[PDB]
C-alpha cells in the first residue's frame, strides 16, 4: 500500500507506529465481515498491486482522506468492488494455472482466496487404489 | 361460573398447541405447501451458517444476514405497535370507561369535613369525581362541609382513601350506605351560610337527613 | 400458476396472453389486394397475418429498410 511503503523507507530511526485496517466499515459492519473483505482485499493486492489499485477506486469521486487508508464507498459500491476484486483474484489464479473461472467451486474459490494449492510430483501412489 | 386451571394444565394445554402448531408446520413442509425452512442467521451465526460463501463477497453477505434479521425484528414489531394503537383505543373507551358496575346498588359516602375553604382541595375532589364518573354534590356552611359523592363500591373506595389519607380541621365519613337510585346530580358545589337554605337544598332530593346528621355531629363535636 | 415450489423445483407459470385486438382500420388482409408480382409468391394462402397486413405497404410497396420485430 503506498502508505506505508513510503512511510517505513523515510523512516530514519526504528519506532512503532498503529493504524486502524479498517477505517469505519465497523460503524455498518460486523468485525468479521471487516476481516473477510480485509483479506480479500489484500489477496487482491498481493495478486495484482496494479489493476487491484484500479479497482479500488470505481469513480473519481472517491476520495481517501489523509485520516485513513482505504477508499469510503457506499455499502453497494463495496459490494461491487468485492465481487470485482474476487473476479480479479480467480481470474489471475486461473492464468496461472489453466483453469476456468467456472471451473472452481465454492469451496476451491475460498480455498484460493485463503491459499491453497494442489500439487502432486509423485502421483505413482494411485498404486494405493 | 367460570373455573380456573391448575398451573400443571395450563403448561400442558401451552405445550400441546405449542406442539400442535410445530407438527402443522413441519407436515405443510411435507406436502409441498411452504417452503423449507431457512436457517436462523445472526452475526455470530454468520461464519457457521455462510462461512464458505462467505469469502466470496462478505458484503453481500453481511447485507444479507442484517436483511433476515430486520425482517424478523420487523414481522415481531408490526402486530405489537397495530395493537398498541388497540391500546390507546380501548384506554379512552374500553379500557378505562367501567363505570365499576353501578346499576342495582349505588354507595353513597356523606362526609362532613370542618375547614374545607381552600379551592385547590375542591378541585381535586371534583376532578375525583369527574374522573371516576361519581355523581354527589357538596354543601358549605359555617365550619361545615358536607360532600356527598354516591356511584360505584371501586369509585367510593377510592374516593374514601382519597379524602381520607390523600387530602388533609379533620374529615370523617358521617354516612356511608347504598341507595335504591341516584339523588343527586353532577359534582357541583353550593354556598348555604343559613342552615335552612341547605336543608331546603338537600330535602329537593331527599337527603335532608344527612344535613341533620351532619348538624348533629357538629352539636355533639362542639358540646363535648 | 404464478410461481412457487412444489417439491423440490419452483414452477413459474404464466396464463396465455391476450392477442392485441384488431382496430377499426386494421385486419386481416386477403390475397385479391396484392399485385401481379406478389401473388405468385402467395400460393396457397388466400389470406394473410395480421403482423403481414400491418406492415404490408411498408414492405411491398416501400423499398426502404424494414425492421419486423415479429
Amino acid at each position: 500500500v503506498e502508505k506505508f511503503g513510503d512511510l517505513i523507507l523515510k523512516a530514519t530511526e526504528p519506532q512503532m507506529v498503529l493504524f486502524n485496517l479498517y477505517d469505519d466499515w465497523l460503524k455498518t459492519i460486523s468485525s468479521y465481515t471487516a476481516f473477510s473483505r480485509l483479506i480479500l482485499i489484500l489477496r487482491a493486492l498481493h495478486v495484482n498491486n496494479d489493476r487491484a489499485k484500479v479497482i479500488l477506486k470505481p469513480d473519481k469521486t472517491t476520495i481517501t482522506e489523509p485520516h485513513h487508508i482505504w477508499p469510503t464507498l457506499t455499502d453497494e459500491e463495496w459490494i461491487k468492488v468485492e465481487v470485482q476484486l474476487k473476479d480479479l483474484i480467480l481470474a489471475d489464479y486461473g492464468k496461472k494455472n489453466n483453469v476456468n473461472v467456472a471451473s472452481l467451486t465454492q469451496s476451491e474459490i475460498r480455498d484460493i482466496i485463503l491459499g491453497m494449492e494442489i500439487s502432486a510430483p509423485s502421483q505413482q501412489r494411485q498404486q494405493i487404489a | 361460573l367460570g373455573v380456573y386451571l391448575t398451573k400443571k394444565e395450563q403448561k400442558k394445554l401451552r405445550r400441546q398447541t405449542r406442539r400442535e402448531a410445530q407438527k402443522e408446520l413441519q407436515e405443510k413442509v411435507r406436502l409441498g405447501l411452504m417452503p423449507p425452512p431457512e436457517p436462523k442467521v445472526r452475526i455470530s451465526n454468520l461464519m457457521r451458517v455462510l462461512g464458505t460463501e462467505a469469502v466470496q463477497d462478505p458484503t453481500k453477505v453481511e447485507a444479507h444476514v442484517r436483511a433476515q434479521m430486520a425482517k424478523r425484528q420487523k414481522a415481531h414489531e408490526e402486530a405489537n405497535a397495530a395493537r398498541k394503537l388497540t391500546a390507546e383505543q380501548r384506554k379512552v373507551k374500553k379500557i378505562k370507561k367501567l363505570k365499576e358496575d353501578i346499576s342495582q346498588g349505588v354507595h353513597i359516602s356523606v362526609y362532613r369535613v370542618r375547614n374545607l375553604s381552600n379551592p385547590a382541595k375542591k378541585f381535586k375532589i371534583e376532578a375525583n369525581a369527574g374522573q371516576l364518573y361519581l355523581t354527589g354534590v357538596v354543601v358549605l356552611h359555617k365550619d361545615v362541609n358536607v360532600v356527598v359523592v354516591e356511584g360505584g363500591p371501586k369509585a367510593q373506595k377510592k374516593f374514601k382513601r382519597l379524602m381520607l389519607h390523600r387530602i388533609k380541621n379533620k374529615c370523617v365519613l358521617v354516612w356511608e350506605g347504598t341507595a335504591k337510585d341516584r339523588s343527586f346530580g353532577e359534582m357541583k358545589f353550593k354556598q348555604c351560610p343559613t342552615e335552612n337554605m341547605a336543608r331546603e337544598h338537600f330535602k329537593k332530593h331527599g337527603a335532608e337527613h344527612y344535613w341533620d346528621l351532619a348538624l348533629s355531629e357538629s352539636v355533639l363535636e362542639s358540646t363535648d | 400458476s404464478f410461481r412457487r415450489q412444489r417439491k423440490g423445483y419452483e414452477e413459474v407459470h404464466v396464463p396465455a396472453l391476450k392477442p392485441k385486438p384488431f382496430g377499426s382500420e386494421e385486419q386481416l388482409l386477403p390475397v385479391e389486394k396484392l399485385p401481379k408480382y406478389a401473388q405468385a409468391g402467395f400460393e396457397g394462402f388466400k389470406t394473410l397475418n395480421r403482423i403481414q397486413s400491418k406492415l404490408y405497404r411498408a414492405a411491398l410497396e416501400t423499398d426502404e429498410n424494414l425492421l419486423l420485430c415479429a
